[PDB]
């Protein structure tokens, strides 16, 4: 209406409005040591290609960067820049050593003897894959004869597979006899590393990445950033999982050493212990409250 | 070598992790019924309350598996000076598995793989109670102890459970089974069971439950419950 009689009315409300943000969550002791899947200065062979299991811990993927260009760095199933954003239940990890020109078989759906005879990947693989050239540590003048490698097979193998049998593969109608010569040939033939050896063939260091998801927690996730703690203020908090609006002041309550929240008659949350720092904090919302215009009649 | 006795009002623990003061509380989870049996001296079925109080700590650790053998993962528990020690392997244990004092040898046969450890404080350090529930891949336990004058039966008073440690292991449990380690001797210890039921708890000032209700023992105690 455009008139309005002697009174006092309603009209609206108001809310102080938050000034910044805080997030805390627990200190991160729980490294994951990568650098000691990286730096074995022993990879052994491909054909015996270790395999290590990484759980309950914290991982950080930017240690892998710390190490010399790498020659192939290539991610199928996870963004690199969200590594730490997305976790799993566990990792593997797995190492050897192969020739410079055999890597571009080392990734899903490839053929090739070093993709069906010592390491088959399969298709729906997710991870990332590790590869850098190391011919400064293995490789000798006189050349090199520790790293072996499967030659002839009787079958293929299936994905995320090993094989160490060392008999002589038949290739002629006769037996064998567990001798060899005349169509009787060692399936085991071991490369040779020399410093003057050109690109291609020089030796190569790869380490690969495999993530998955099963029925259970996930108990291995990446490291998770926090803020500073401020008090006295009409400020958003995040205090492990729980998230509200209020301000922060010093609180007078006798947590037992296994709480971590406090509740009232009402079910509402009002005090939080600081997962950083043991100490506990008192909570209150921010003021609100009706607006009234008091005015007399507009004539 | 089984006994039967009464149970009184024992066997409480906090259901959950939250701080309250001066306040009745409403909860619906598994407990032991008040004034029930308790066989005195084994399926698991949805729990288990566990006593002792002998000095000799003879009895330590428990022995959870489906089929107690070395066919599926077993959760093996030692409690000894220094520290205790946490397995899922698939042991192969003996009829009657106990320690030598040192080689374990009698408890179990052969060791195998399994996928997890875990290294801390040994649960031990008077009757001592023990309560142990596994829930969405979950494995909890609750433990309390408490100095006890001269009796020969379980106190009449309230002692709550406080948690000690959850485990994110997810493997089904069936039996469980007793360890000692020895010459003859003699021990004792009592077996409870956990059932869903309703309680009405309070708490103090300080946020520590100091009684308990049961919401269907008689209809007076359903009628506290009702009026809270
Ligand atoms: C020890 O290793 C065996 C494999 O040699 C594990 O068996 C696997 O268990 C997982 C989890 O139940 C299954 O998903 C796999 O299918 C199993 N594979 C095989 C080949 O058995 C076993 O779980 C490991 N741990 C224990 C305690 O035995
Ligand atoms: C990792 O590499 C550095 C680079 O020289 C080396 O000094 C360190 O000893 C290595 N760590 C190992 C081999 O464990
Ligand atoms: C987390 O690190 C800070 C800084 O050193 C330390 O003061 C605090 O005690 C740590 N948290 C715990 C729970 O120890
Ligand atoms: C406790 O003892 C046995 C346990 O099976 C049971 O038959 C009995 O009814 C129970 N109650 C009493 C009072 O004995
Ligand atoms: C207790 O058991 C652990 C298990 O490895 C062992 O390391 C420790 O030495 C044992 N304590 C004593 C006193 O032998
Ligand atoms: C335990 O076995 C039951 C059937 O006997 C099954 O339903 C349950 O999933 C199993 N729990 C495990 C393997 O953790
Ligand atoms: C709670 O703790 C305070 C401070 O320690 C104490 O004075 C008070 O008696 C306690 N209340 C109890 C034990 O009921």
């Amino acid at each position: 209406s455009f008139t309005v009689e002697k009174g006092i009315y309603q009209t609206s409300n108001f809310r102080v409005q938050p000034t910044e943000s805080i997030v805390r969550f627990p200190n991160i002791t729980n490294l994951c040591p990568f650098h000691e899947v990286f730096n074995a200065t022993t990879f052994a062979s491909v054909y015996a290609w270790n395999r290590k299991r990484i759980s309950n811990c914290v991982a950080d993927y930017s240690v892998i960067y710390n190490f010399a260009p790498f020659f192939a760095f290539k991610c199928y199933g996870v963004s690199p820049t969200k590594l730490n954003d997305l976790c799993f239940t566990n990792v593997y990890a797995d190492s050897f050593v192969i020739r410079g020109n055999e890597v571009s078989q080392i990734a899903p759906g490839q053929t090739g003897n070093i993709a069906d005879y010592n390491y088959k990947l399969p298709d729906d693989f997710t991870g990332c894959v590790i590869a850098w050239n190391s011919n400064k540590l293995d490789s000798k003048p006189s050349g090199n004869y520790n790293y072996l490698y499967r030659l002839f097979r009787k079958s293929k193998l299936k994905p995320f597979e090993r094989d160490i049998s060392t008999e002589i593969y038949q290739a002629g109608n006769k037996p064998c006899n567990g001798v060899a010569g005349s169509n009787c040939y060692s399936p085991l033939q071991s490369y040779g590393f020399r410093p003057t050896y050109g690109v291609g063939h020089q030796p190569y260091r790869v380490v690969v990445l495999s993530f998955e998801l099963l029925h259970a927690p996930a108990t291995v996730c990446g490291p998770k950033k926090s803020t500073n703690l401020v008090k006295n203020k009409c400020v958003n908090f995040n205090f492990n999982g729980l998230t509200g609006t209020g301000v922060l002041t010093e609180s007078n309550k006798k947590f037992l050493p296994f709480q971590q929240f406090g509740r009232d008659i009402a079910d509402t949350t009002d005090a939080v212990r600081d997962p950083q720092t043991l100490e506990i904090l008192d909570i209150t919302p921010c003021s609100f409250g009706g607006v009234s215009v008091i005015t007399p009649g507009t004539n | 070598t089984q006994s039967y006795t009464n149970s009184f009002t024992r066997g409480v623990y906090y259901p959950d992790k939250v701080f309250r003061s001066s306040v009745l509380h409403s909860t619906q989870d598994l407990f032991l019924p008040f004034f029930s049996n308790v066989t005195w001296f084994l399926p698991f079925n949805d729990g288990v309350y566990f006593a002792s109080t002998e000095k000799s700590n003879i009895i330590r650790g428990w022995i959870f598996g489906t089929t107690l053998d070395s066919k599926t993962q077993s959760l093996l528990i030692v409690n000894n000076a220094t520290n205790v020690v946490i397995k899922v392997c698939e042991f192969q244990f003996c009829n009657d598995p106990f320690l030598d004092v040192e080689s374990e040898f009698r408890v179990y046969s052969s060791a195998n793989n399994c996928t997890f450890e875990y290294v801390s404080q040994p649960f031990l350090m008077n009757l001592r109670e023990f309560v142990f529930k596994n829930i969405d891949g979950y494995f909890k336990i609750y433990s309390k102890h408490t100095p006890i004058n001269l009796e020969r039966d379980l106190p009449q008073g309230f002692s709550a459970l406080e948690p000690l440690v959850d485990l994110p292991i997810g493997i089904n449990i069936t039996r469980f089974q007793t360890l000692l380690a020895l010459t003859a001797g003699a021990a004792a210890y009592y077996v409870g069971y956990l059932q869903p039921r309703t309680f009405l708890l309070k708490y103090n000032e300080n946020g520590t439950i100091t009684d308990a209700v049961d919401c269907a023992l008689d209809p007076l105690s359903e009628t506290k419950c009702t009026l809270k």
